């Protein structure tokens, strides 16, 4: 029953075609709930979740002024770490951060975190103790070194266990209908002869399932789950058989694992 | 009716200490982020600090870091202002503001005066 | 809520 | 720093006339956080304008605010008695920031 | 460095003929973030096509979904165009009823 709220922050170079692209999403489990874009019109952080409108305009204020902060920085960050790694002023690079709580059934904190990203690859990352940082390569250990001697971690870790935490709880209980929900699948088997049986499982929330194929008991073409688009998310998978198979789902809203064999 | 009254202003000598306050009526004054602004007699408006609605995060003009702070207790529903050194251009009207927001909502108070000589 | 604290950047 | 630049100075106009009033933004400033004040010379300022073109409760149609990014422009189209004081544009996205300030008096 | 999208083309409902659905085409697993994608009716580009935000999963790769209202029908035929920088040429994926 534990529960999660991410913020993920995207900022690509566009060198020569103006200021770099940025992209900010929040996730509260698997429902996005605000967005920004630098290329919108609004230039506000809007929300993307009914729950979430109930909030003041003061609080969308607060989040747009945080969030175009962290635009700044790392727009800032981008010519450093091109600094860093002796890059041309040619090229679009990127920049990805993540960062966010687990919390409990109890709503206690699990855990916090904060993962960066230079060009798709570790750059550097929070501990488990929210109070060290893991470098990747040398250029990032500069940012070690700095984020030390300014005591970051300790500001992040503050955020991570006190406001992150409580603000998760808030969102939780405002959207407590939706957010605290569980779907158990849809699921159904196809077959088409090539053969081949397809084991469906559909509209179920939230998107951790898993679908295992067994032969007479022992265990043997599987997609990844895909979103549905309202909400709620499908997977399938398929085992191609000559002309004694069961098909296992197990999901949140199941009560027990199924067993489904063909007709 | 939602109002700020402002106290604690008067003549101070160059140097001493003095502290303003702003009690908050006819509004959540705890939700809220509070501004202080001065105006000097014949000249514009001048930001001077911030608090947020919680008092985690304060920032404070320039010319007065390091000797104004900035503190709210949401209990009373009261805005202070504690300025220290402080010199003769200082010397001004000086606002607590609940305004500075997408929604328009704008409340100033009625202005203490600060006068520093000697 | 998104991170209010400042930091000093890479 | 944000620099929230008022120009002109000083606008010399007659009642009855159009006064356009400008501000430069020394950045790219999300136009819901850019704001108008009118201040008389004995009392606090007033509100006018938020979120570089919405009136505040009871403002006369006369005043309307226009801009984007890091142009704003205030604009009384015809003005009154009461309309000749001093004008602020305002930024609230980074801290508070008001502009020199645009005195409007009479010709 | 440079990773190639995977690209699934379905229906948010099981399909019926005659009755509205809508048409998904999600992009996953690419690096960098700039990306075409186009939903087809026929062989021609669909207009009115909506996109998510772009976000990423564990391994910093991005992925996108693009849906557009859109009623089955036996005669049409629907697929989705994706280019990327990994791409030589853009890569169509056909929608299957049953895939
Ligand atoms: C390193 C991160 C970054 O790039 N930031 C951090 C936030 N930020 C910022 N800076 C200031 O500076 C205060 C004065 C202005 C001149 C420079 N400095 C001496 N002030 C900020 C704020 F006042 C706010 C803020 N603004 C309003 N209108 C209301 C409230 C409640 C706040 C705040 F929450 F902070 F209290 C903000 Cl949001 C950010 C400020 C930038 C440099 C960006």
């Amino acid at each position: 029953g534990s529960h999660s709220m991410r913020y993920f922050f995207t900022s690509v170079s566009r060198p020569g075609r103006g200021e770099p692209r940025f992209i900010a999403v929040g996730y509260v489990d698997d429902t996005q709930f605000v967005r920004f874009d630098s290329d919108a019109a609004s230039q506000r952080m809007e929300p993307r979740a009914p729950w979430i409108e109930q909030e003041g305009p003061e609080y969308w204020d607060q989040e747009t002024r945080n969030v175009k902060a962290q635009s700044q920085t790392d727009r800032v960050d981008l010519g450093t770490l091109r600094g860093y790694y002796n890059q041309s002023e040619a090229g679009s690079h990127t920049i990805q951060i993540m960062y966010g709580c687990d919390v409990g059934s109890d709503g206690r904190f699990l855990r916090g975190y904060r993962q960066d990203a230079y060009d798709g690859k570790d750059y550097i990352a929070l501990n488990e103790d929210l109070r060290s940082w893991t470098a990747a390569d040398m250029a990032a250990q500069i940012t070690k070194r700095k984020w030390e001697a300014a005591h970051e971690a300790e500001q992040l870790r503050a955020y991570l266990d006190g406001t992150c935490v409580e603000w998760l709880r808030r969102y939780l209980e405002n959207g407590k209908e939706t957010l605290q929900r569980t779907d158990p699948p849809k699921t159904h088997m196809t077959h088409h002869p090539i053969a081949t049986l397809r084991c469906w499982a559909l509209g179920f929330y939230p998107a951790e399932i898993t679908l295992t194929w067994q032969r007479d008991g022992e265990d043997q073409e599987l997609v990844e789950t895909r979103p549905a688009g309202d909400g709620t998310f499908q997977k399938w998978a398929a085992v191609v058989v000559p002309s004694r198979y069961t098909c296992h789902v197990q999901h949140e809203g199941l009560p027990k694992p199924l067993t489904l064999r063909w007709e | 009716e939602v109002q700020l009254l402002e106290s604690g202003g008067g003549v101070v000598q160059p140097g001493r200490s003095l502290r303003l306050s702003c009690a908050a009526s006819g509004f959540t004054f705890s939700s809220y982020g509070m501004h202080w602004v001065r105006q000097a007699p014949g000249k514009g408006l001048e930001w001077v600090a911030v608090i947020s609605y919680d008092g985690s995060n304060k920032y404070y003009a320039d010319s007065v870091k390091g000797r104004f702070t900035i503190s709210r207790d949401n209990s009373k529903n009261t805005l202070y202002l504690q300025m220290n050194s402080l010199r003769a251009e200082d010397t001004a009207v000086y606002y607590c503001l609940y305004g500075g927001n997408s929604y328009g909502m704008d409340v100033w108070g009625q202005g203490t005066m600060v006068t520093v000589f000697n | 809520v998104v991170v209010g604290a400042c930091g000093v950047g890479k | 720093d944000i620099v929230m630049t008022q120009s002109p100075a000083t606008l010399s106009l007659s009642p009855g006339e159009r006064a356009t009033l400008s501000c430069r933004a020394s950045q790219s400033l999300s136009s819901s956080f850019l704001a108008w004040y009118q201040q008389k010379p004995g009392q606090a300022p007033r509100l006018l304008i938020y979120g570089a073109s919405s009136r505040a409760t009871g403002i006369p149609d006369r005043f309307s605010g226009s801009g984007s990014g890091t142009d704003f422009t205030l604009t009384i189209s015809r003005l009154e008695p009461e309309d000749f004081a001093v004008y602020y544009c305002q930024q609230s996205e980074s801290a508070l920031t008001f502009g020199g300030g645009t005195k409007v008096e009479i010709k | 460095i440079q990773r190639t999208p995977k690209i699934q083309v379905y229906s948010r409902h099981p399909a019926e003929n005659g009755k509205s659905n809508f048409l998904n085409c999600y992009v996953s697993g690419f690096h960098p973030s700039d990306i075409e994608v186009d939903l087809l009716k026929n062989g021609e580009r669909i207009e009115k096509v909506e996109h998510s935000d772009l976000s990423f999963s564990k391994d910093w790769s991005f992925y996108l979904l693009y849906y557009t209202e859109f009623t089955p029908t036996e005669k049409d035929e629907y697929a989705c165009r994706v280019n990327h920088v990994t791409l030589s040429q853009p890569k169509i994926v056909k929608w299957d009823r049953d895939m």
